[PDB]
RNA sequence: UCCCCCGUGCCCAUAGCGGCGUGGAACCACCCGUUCCCAUUCCGAACACGGAAGUGAAACGCGCCAGCGCCGAUGGUACUGGGCGGGCGACCGCCUGGGAGAGUAGGUCGGUGCGGGGGA
RNA sequence: CGAUCAACGGAUAAAAGUUACCCCGGGGAUAACAGGCUGAUCUCCCCCGAGCGUCCACAGCGGCGGGGAGGUUUGGCACCUCGAUGUCGGCUCGUCGCAUCCUGGGGCUGAAGAAGGUCCCAAGGGUUGGGCUGUUCGCCCAUUAAAGCGGCACGCGAGCUG
RNA sequence: CGCCUCCUAAAAGGUAACGGAGGCGCCCAAAGGUCCCCUCAGGCGGGACGGAAAUCCGCCGGAGAGCGCAAGGGUAGAAGG
RNA sequence: CUGACUGGGGCCUGUAGAGCACUGAUAGGGCUAGGGGGCCCACCAGCCUACCAAACCCUGUCAAACUCCGAAGGGUCCCAGGUGGAGCCUGGGAGUGAGGGCGCGAGCGAUAACGUCCGCGUCCGAGCGCGGGAACAACCGAGACCGCCAGCUAAGGCCCCCAAGUCUGGGCUAAGUGGUAAAGGAUGUGGCGCCGCGAAGACAGCCAGGAGGUUGGCUUAGAAGCAGCCAUCCUUUAAAGAGUGCGUAAUAGCUCACUGGUCGAGUGGCGCCGCGCCGAAAAUGAUCGGGGCUUAAGCCCAGCGCCGAAGCUGCGGGUCUGGG
C-alpha cells in the first residue's frame, strides 16, 4: 500500500483537523465520487481497503482513481513503555482529510455499479461519506 | 544579463558614490570626451566639459587635457573644488587620465 | 439551445442574507462594465445544470435589458459542494476565449477489449465569435486501443473556432481496467521502508 | 457631543486591558455613568469594553 | 530507548533596533542581520556582522528600492 | 517650449524574452591601423593608443506585435482582532470590525529628472 | 603561557564501592499495594459482505477494513493515604452483576427421530469429590443436569491460617 | 550536561519537554589588507585519444554554482574566480 | 503627567489562510532517455510491447524544519487623550522562586488521562466570602467597611419541595425521548424537493399473456436467462431481458420484468431538513436533585411580566485619602 518513496523528515508534528478541504472538492477525472463528510488521519491500509473492495466489485473493468495519499507518518511509543524518552516510532501513514473532499472516483462503469462500491468502499472508511456524481460545477472549477 | 562593462562600471561608479562626492564622470567615445560633474543626491549636473562642444581638434590625448582644464575652469567660477574621479568603464589611463590631470592644474581638487 | 435567466441588481445587501433568501451572490462583467448582480439559486441551478460554461446565458435585467453571457467562473463551498457566487461574463462582439463540449462519438476497440476511456478533456478552449458557438464537436475514439490516446491536434474544428490550448495537449485515452487477477500480486506485492534524504556531511 | 457611558457587566475574569480602559474611562464600581467628551481616544476605550458597556449620546 | 537530539543554541536577538521615524544618535544600532537583509544607506554603516548603525545624529528612514534590496538611512536633522 | 541623439540618474519587469521594422547628416558603434602609452596566464577578442576609407551587418537607439514573461481588478470566499453561542469529542456556528491567496475580467513591448550635442 | 576545570559560572592541589547488620531527618513533593483518572492493551458486541459452506454471502462461518461497550488484565498517569490505607494463596462467611455453566421458555438450523449447532428471553435455585503444586490458574482421575465467568480494597488477617 | 544552525515559537524580542533534525572544540601566512581585472551552474549543438563527466568552440542560461566545514541568512551592481 | 489603556501616523514581521515559483513528497495521463520482456539476430543494426520507469509537460494534491504570496494581529517611535493605590528616580524592609483549574495556540502522549511541557489570557491560590450550577477551589453571576423586618437587578429561574407565570402566540415530539454514547440500520413522524408511470386508465385486488432462432459460446467435466469474462444479436411480437429471483445433478418446474379484461384515482422510486426509534451488558437500592410532568412542568421560534446576590439604589454610621 500506499506511502513516499522518501521524506525530507521521518517524524510530522500532528497539527489539526480544523477546516474545510483545502481543494480536492471537484470531481475531476471519472463519473462518480466519494466525499469525505467528516475529518480523520485516513490510515493507508484503510485507503487500500476502499480500493480493493472496489475493484473487487468491478470483477474486470472500470478505473479507480486514488485522489488522497498518505504522506504524513503515524507515530506511536512502544507498548509499556512510559512518557518520555523521545518521539514514538512510525507505525504507519495517514492522509490528512477534511470534510468535502474527494477521496475516490471511478469511471467507465454503469452508474448502478458506482453506486454500490462506493458504498462499499465507505463502509471501510472509518468517517460519514456522500456519492456524488460528476455536475457541470466539477466542469467549471 | 549584463557584460563585462555594464558590471566594471557599476562597480566603480558604486563605490564613488559611496564617498558622497561630487563625482566627475568621464564618457569616452571613438572621436570624443565628454565630462560632467554630477551630484548624485540630486541626480543633475552642475558642469559640462566636452571635446564636441568645444570643437576641438586633433590627439586625443591632448584633446583630452584642454576638456579637462576646461571643466575646472568653469567648475571653480561656481565654487566647486572638491569632487570625485569617476573611470566610468575605462582603466584610468590614456585619455582619461589626461583628462583627469587636466581637471587638476584646472585646480580640481582630487 | 440558449437559455434565459432573470438577473437582479445588489447594493448592500450581505451576500450571506441573500443566500439565506434563496439567492446565488454573482457579477457580471466585461471591458465595459462591472456590475454587482444576483440570480434565484434553484432558477440559476435549472439553467446551469444545462447551460454551464458551455451555451449562451441571457440575463434578464430589471432595467429591461437583455445581456448574453458565459459563466466565467463558480465558486462552490467546499464542505456542502453548493454554489456561492457566480461569475457572469458579458459577451460583445469581439471574439471570446471558452469552452466547447467534446463529443466521443463511437467505440473505441480499446473499449471493446475490456479497456476504459478516460474522457480526460470533456471540452475545449477556444477563441470564437459569439456568434459563431458550436453546440459540440465531435471526435472519433473508435479506433483507439488500449493504450492509445487523442490530442486537440488530432481536433477537427468547426469555422471560425481556432484552438487555444497546445496541440501537444492529451484530450482522451484509452486505459486497461480494473482486474481482480491483479489483487493478489498486489496484495502480495513487497514495498520497501521510506528512504530518509541525508542531513548533515552526508547528502 | 458627549458619550455617556454606564458599566453593565462586571470586569472580572476580562483581560487586564479592558480592565485598564475602564479605568481610562474612570468607571470603577457597576451601574456607575460617566459623561465623557466625544473624542477620538476616549471612544476607542468606549469601543473596547463595548460588551461591559451601556453607551448613548448626550446634549 | 533515548534521543539523538536534545540540543538548539542560545537565541541572537537579531531585528531591526529603531524603526522608521525614530530619532537616534551617532553610533546607535539600527538593525542587526544574518548577511545584508537591509543595506547600509545614507549615513549608516555596516560592521563586520553586518550590523547597520546611524553615522550621524538624526532620524532613521527605511527605503525600498525593489531589486536593489531594503535600506537603512539616517537623515539629519 | 517640441523632435532626434549622447551622457548620467530615478521609479524597480506595466520596464523583460521573442518576432518584425527602422536610423548613420549629427552622435554612437562597429571600423582602419598597432608606431607610441598601455595590454593578452595565448590572442590588439578585451583593455589601450593613433586614426577616418567604409558600414549600420554586429551592437545600440527608436517603433510596431500580446506567443512566453511581468502586472492585475471588482465580486465572493479562506483566515482573523474583539464579542457570543454549540458539541462528549474530532470539531462547528452567530455578531461586529479587518480581510487574503488562487482564479476571472483586464493591463503591459515602459515612465520620468538633470546636463550636453543637433534640428525646427 | 600552563584548563576535554567537557558535570564546560569551573567545591579540593589530591578520592571508588558495599550494607539483607544497618541508623536518623524528611516526603504520599516520589516508586511498589489498593483505590482514582485514562482505556493503549485486555474481554465482550456490532457495521461492511470479499469468500467458504456440492448448490446457496448471511444453517454455521466473515478476507481487508470500520464503530463501540465494559473496567475483571498488562500498563500510562502520580490525585487522597509513606506522624502505616497489612500485602499472594487457602479457610470461613456471604452478597451482587449477567456477557448463563445447568435447570425453565423460545426463533433459526445444512432441525426425520434422538442428539447437537446458533441466537433470543431468563439471575429462582443449583453449580460435586479427588491426584499434582504455596499456588491463583492449569493439567489429570472419577462422577455430574452442570461442573459458568466476573464485582465486592485482585470481598473477607481488630475473622483464622501463614 | 558547554557552544552553533533550523524547526517547534502562536508574522517584534523571548519562550519548555529525556520534543523533531544537524554541527563545533578547528582552520587560513593567505583563506588576511588594498588596487586592478574577470563571472556561474546547467541545457542543446560541434570537436583526435576522450568516456554521463577532463580540456576547446558556438548558442541559450539571474543565479539553481561558488563562498574551507553544519545549518541558516546573505551574496555576481560580489562576499565568488 | 511622563503610566496602564486608547486615537491618528510611520516603520518592523512571515503566523492563520493559501499557494507550488524553490526543497521535497505525490495520483493519473502525455511525451520520452533508461532498463525488463517478445519478434528477428550475432554480420550490427531492426521492429513490437496492456512491463518497471528518469527528465520534461498536463490534470490533481501534500509539507513544523517548503514559500511566488500572505492577512487579522502584534511590536516600536512620534503627536494627542488619559490625575491613576498611575508613572519615574534614590534608598529601607520583605516574601516568592512546589502552583493549580479553565479558554485559546502548539509540542509530547494514543486527534488517552483530574496526563505532561511551553505561549497568551483568566480565575483559585489569597475571593473554601456571597447568587446560580442538586451537592462541588478555580463553569456562569459578582469583587463582602458596619447596620436596616426597604428598593432595582445579575446569572439562573417562576408546577410542588422552592422565591417568582400551571403567562401569551406559532410549531414539533409520543420516545418519560427530554433525563449521557458510535459506525450503522429502519414504510416512526411532520415537512420540503426531484424523478418515473397513469383516465391515450396507472398502482392494489379480482383475470389472463412471459413467446422463434437458442440447450448460443472465449467454455471444462453438467454450465439449456439463472458456475467466470472480452458478446447482446434479432426473428416474431399486443407484449416478453439471449432474463429479477425461487428451482436442477444439469433440466424441466413458478414469478418479476413486460402486453391484454375488471374497476376509476392516483401510484412507485430517490434526495434533503426537523424531532424521535434500534444499535444500548456490570456488579449494595433505586431515582431527571425529588415529587411528579405529555396541545408539558419536554424541544424550537417570538413576546410581556415577576423572582432572584454581600452587584446597584435608598437611609444611618465608621475609618483613611483628596478637596473645601
Ligand atoms: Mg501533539
Ligand atoms: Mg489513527
Ligand atoms: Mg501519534
Ligand atoms: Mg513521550
Ligand atoms: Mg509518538
Ligand atoms: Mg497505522
Ligand atoms: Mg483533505
Ligand atoms: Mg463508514
Ligand atoms: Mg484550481
Ligand atoms: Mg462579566
Ligand atoms: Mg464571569
Ligand atoms: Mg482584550
Ligand atoms: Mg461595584
Ligand atoms: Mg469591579
Ligand atoms: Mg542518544
Ligand atoms: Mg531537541
Ligand atoms: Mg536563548
Ligand atoms: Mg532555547
Ligand atoms: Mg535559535
Ligand atoms: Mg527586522
Ligand atoms: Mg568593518
Ligand atoms: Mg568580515
Ligand atoms: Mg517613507
Ligand atoms: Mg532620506
Ligand atoms: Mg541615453
Ligand atoms: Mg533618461
Ligand atoms: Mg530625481
Ligand atoms: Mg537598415
Ligand atoms: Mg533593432
Ligand atoms: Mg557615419
Ligand atoms: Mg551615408
Ligand atoms: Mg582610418
Ligand atoms: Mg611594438
Ligand atoms: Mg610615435
Ligand atoms: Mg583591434
Ligand atoms: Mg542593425
Ligand atoms: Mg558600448
Ligand atoms: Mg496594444
Ligand atoms: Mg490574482
Ligand atoms: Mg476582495
Ligand atoms: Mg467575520
Ligand atoms: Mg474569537
Ligand atoms: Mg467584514
Ligand atoms: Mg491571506
Ligand atoms: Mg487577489
Ligand atoms: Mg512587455
Ligand atoms: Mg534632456
Ligand atoms: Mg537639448
Ligand atoms: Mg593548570
Ligand atoms: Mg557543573
Ligand atoms: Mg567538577
Ligand atoms: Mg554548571
Ligand atoms: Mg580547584
Ligand atoms: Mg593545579
Ligand atoms: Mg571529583
Ligand atoms: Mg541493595
Ligand atoms: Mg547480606
Ligand atoms: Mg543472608
Ligand atoms: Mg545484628
Ligand atoms: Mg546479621
Ligand atoms: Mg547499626
Ligand atoms: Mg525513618
Ligand atoms: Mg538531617
Ligand atoms: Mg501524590
Ligand atoms: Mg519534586
Ligand atoms: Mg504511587
Ligand atoms: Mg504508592
Ligand atoms: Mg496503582
Ligand atoms: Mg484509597
Ligand atoms: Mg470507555
Ligand atoms: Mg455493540
Ligand atoms: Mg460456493
Ligand atoms: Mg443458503
Ligand atoms: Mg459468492
Ligand atoms: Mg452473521
Ligand atoms: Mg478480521
Ligand atoms: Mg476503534
Ligand atoms: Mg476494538
Ligand atoms: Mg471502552
Ligand atoms: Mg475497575
Ligand atoms: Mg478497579
Ligand atoms: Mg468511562
Ligand atoms: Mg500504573
Ligand atoms: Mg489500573
Ligand atoms: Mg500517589
Ligand atoms: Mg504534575
Ligand atoms: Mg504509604
Ligand atoms: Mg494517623
Ligand atoms: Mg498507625
Ligand atoms: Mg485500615
Ligand atoms: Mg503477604
Ligand atoms: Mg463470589
Ligand atoms: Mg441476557
Ligand atoms: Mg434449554
Ligand atoms: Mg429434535
Ligand atoms: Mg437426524
Ligand atoms: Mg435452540
Ligand atoms: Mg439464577
Ligand atoms: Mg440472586
Ligand atoms: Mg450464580
Ligand atoms: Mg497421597
Ligand atoms: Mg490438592
Ligand atoms: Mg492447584
Ligand atoms: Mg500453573
Ligand atoms: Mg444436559
Ligand atoms: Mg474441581
Ligand atoms: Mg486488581
Ligand atoms: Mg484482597
Ligand atoms: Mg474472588
Ligand atoms: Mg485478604
Ligand atoms: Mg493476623
Ligand atoms: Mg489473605
Ligand atoms: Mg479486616
Ligand atoms: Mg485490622
Ligand atoms: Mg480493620
Ligand atoms: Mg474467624
Ligand atoms: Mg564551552
Ligand atoms: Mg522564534
Ligand atoms: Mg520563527
Ligand atoms: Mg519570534
Ligand atoms: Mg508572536
Ligand atoms: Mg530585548
Ligand atoms: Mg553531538
Ligand atoms: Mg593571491
Ligand atoms: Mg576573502
Ligand atoms: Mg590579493
Ligand atoms: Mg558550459
Ligand atoms: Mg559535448
Ligand atoms: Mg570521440
Ligand atoms: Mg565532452
Ligand atoms: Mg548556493
Ligand atoms: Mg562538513
Ligand atoms: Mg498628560
Ligand atoms: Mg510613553
Ligand atoms: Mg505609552
Ligand atoms: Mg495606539
Ligand atoms: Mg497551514
Ligand atoms: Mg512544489
Ligand atoms: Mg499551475
Ligand atoms: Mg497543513
Ligand atoms: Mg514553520
Ligand atoms: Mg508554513
Ligand atoms: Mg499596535
Ligand atoms: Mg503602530
Ligand atoms: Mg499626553
Ligand atoms: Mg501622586
Ligand atoms: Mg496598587
Ligand atoms: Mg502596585
Ligand atoms: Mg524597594
Ligand atoms: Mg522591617
Ligand atoms: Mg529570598
Ligand atoms: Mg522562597
Ligand atoms: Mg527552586
Ligand atoms: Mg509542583
Ligand atoms: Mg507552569
Ligand atoms: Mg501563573
Ligand atoms: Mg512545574
Ligand atoms: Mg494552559
Ligand atoms: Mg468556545
Ligand atoms: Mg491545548
Ligand atoms: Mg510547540
Ligand atoms: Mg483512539
Ligand atoms: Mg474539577
Ligand atoms: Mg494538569
Ligand atoms: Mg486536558
Ligand atoms: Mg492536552
Ligand atoms: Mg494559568
Ligand atoms: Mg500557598
Ligand atoms: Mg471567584
Ligand atoms: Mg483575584
Ligand atoms: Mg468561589
Ligand atoms: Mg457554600
Ligand atoms: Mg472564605
Ligand atoms: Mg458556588
Ligand atoms: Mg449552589
Ligand atoms: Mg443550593
Ligand atoms: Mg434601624
Ligand atoms: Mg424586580
Ligand atoms: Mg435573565
Ligand atoms: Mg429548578
Ligand atoms: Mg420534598
Ligand atoms: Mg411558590
Ligand atoms: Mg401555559
Ligand atoms: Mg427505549
Ligand atoms: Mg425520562
Ligand atoms: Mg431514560
Ligand atoms: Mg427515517
Ligand atoms: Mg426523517
Ligand atoms: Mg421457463
Ligand atoms: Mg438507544
Ligand atoms: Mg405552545
Ligand atoms: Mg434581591
Ligand atoms: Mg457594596
Ligand atoms: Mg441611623
Ligand atoms: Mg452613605
Amino acid at each position: 500500500m500506499l506511502m513516499p518513496r522518501r521524506m525530507k523528515y521521518r517524524k510530522q508534528q500532528r497539527g489539526r483537523l480544523k477546516g474545510a478541504t483545502k481543494g480536492g472538492d471537484y470531481v475531476a477525472f471519472g463519473d462518480y465520487g466519494l466525499v469525505a463528510l467528516e475529518p480523520a488521519w485516513i490510515t493507508a491500509q484503510q485507503i487500500e481497503a476502499a480500493r480493493v473492495a472496489m475493484v473487487r466489485h468491478f470483477r474486470r473493468g472500470g478505473k479507480i482513481f486514488i485522489r488522497i495519499f498518505p504522506d504524513k507518518p503515524y507515530t506511536k511509543k512502544p507498548l509499556e513503555v512510559r512518557m518520555g524518552k523521545g518521539k514514538g516510532n512510525v507505525e504507519g501513514y495517514v492522509a490528512v482529510v477534511k470534510p468535502g473532499r474527494v477521496m475516490f472516483e471511478v469511471a467507465g462503469v454503469t452508474e448502478e455499479q458506482a453506486m454500490e462500491a462506493l458504498r462499499i468502499a465507505g463502509h471501510k472508511l472509518p468517517i460519514k461519506t456522500k456519492i456524488v456524481r460528476r455536475d457541470a460545477y466539477d466542469e467549471a472549477q | 544579463r549584463l557584460t563585462a562593462y555594464e558590471r566594471r562600471k557599476f562597480r566603480v561608479r558604486n563605490r564613488i558614490k559611496r564617498t558622497g562626492r561630487l563625482r566627475l564622470s568621464v564618457f569616452r567615445s571613438l572621436k570624443h570626451i565628454y565630462a560632467q560633474i554630477i551630484d548624485d543626491e540630486k541626480g543633475v549636473t552642475l558642469v559640462s566639459a566636452s571635446s564636441l562642444a568645444l570643437k576641438l581638434k586633433g590627439n586625443k590625448t591632448e584633446v583630452a587635457r584642454q576638456v579637462g582644464r576646461a571643466l575646472a575652469e568653469k567648475a571653480l567660477a561656481l565654487g566647486i573644488k572638491q569632487v570625485a574621479f569617476d573611470r566610468g568603464p575605462y582603466k584610468y589611463h590614456g585619455r582619461v587620465k589626461a583628462l583627469a590631470e587636466g581637471a587638476r592644474e584646472g585646480g580640481l581638487e582630487f | 439551445m440558449e437559455y434565459r435567466l432573470k438577473a437582479y441588481y445588489r447594493e448592500g445587501e450581505k451576500p450571506s442574507a441573500l443566500r439565506r433568501a434563496g439567492k446565488l451572490p454573482g457579477v457580471m462583467y466585461n471591458r465595459h462594465l462591472n456590475r454587482k448582480v444576483y440570480v434565484d439559486l434553484v432558477e440559476f441551478d435549472k439553467v446551469f445544470r444545462q447551460a454551464s460554461i458551455h451555451h449562451v446565458i441571457v440575463l434578464e435585467l430589471p432595467d429591461g435589458q437583455s445581456l448574453p453571457t458565459l459563466v466565467r467562473q463558480v465558486n462552490l463551498d467546499k464542505r456542502r459542494r453548493r454554489p456561492e457566487h457566480v461569475d457572469f461574463f458579458v459577451l460583445s462582439d469581439e471574439p471570446v476565449e471558452m469552452y466547447v463540449p467534446l463529443r466521443f462519438v463511437g467505440t473505441p476497440a480499446g473499449v471493446r477489449a475490456g479497456g476504459v476511456l478516460q474522457e480526460i478533456h470533456r471540452d475545449i478552449l477556444v477563441k470564437v465569435s459569439p456568434r459563431n458557438i458550436p453546440e459540440f464537436i465531435e471526435v472519433d475514439v473508435s479506433g483507439l486501443e488500449i493504450g492509445d490516446s487523442l490530442h486537440a491536434s488530432d481536433l477537427k474544428l468547426p469555422p471560425g473556432v481556432e484552438l487555444a490550448v497546445s496541440p501537444e495537449e492529451t484530450i482522451a485515452a484509452v486505459v486497461p481496467p480494473e482486474d481482480v487477477e491483479k489483487l493478489a500480486e498486489e496484495a502480495a506485492a513487497e514495498v520497501a521502508e521510506p528512504e530518509v534524504i541525508k542531513k548533515g556531511k552526508e547528502e | 457631543p458627549r458619550l455617556k457611558v454606564k458599566l453593565v457587566k462586571s470586569p472580572i475574569g476580562y483581560p487586564k486591558d479592558q480592565k485598564a480602559a475602564l479605568k481610562a474611562l474612570g468607571l470603577r464600581r457597576l451601574q456607575q455613568e460617566r459623561v465623557l467628551e466625544d473624542t477620538p481616544a476616549i471612544r476607542g476605550n468606549v469601543e473596547k469594553v463595548a460588551h461591559l458597556v451601556r453607551v448613548e449620546v448626550v446634549e | 530507548g533515548s534521543t539523538r537530539n536534545g540540543r538548539d543554541s542560545q537565541a541572537k536577538r537579531l531585528g531591526v533596533k529603531r524603526y522608521e521615524g525614530q530619532v537616534v544618535r551617532a553610533g546607535n544600532i539600527l538593525v542587526r542581520q544574518r548577511g545584508t537583509r537591509f543595506k547600509p544607506g545614507k549615513n549608516v554603516g555596516m560592521g563586520r556582522d553586518f550590523t547597520l548603525f546611524a553615522l550621524v545624529d538624526g532620524v532613521v528612514e527605511f527605503q525600498d528600492r525593489g531589486r536593489l534590496g531594503r535600506y537603512v538611512h539616517v537623515r539629519p536633522l
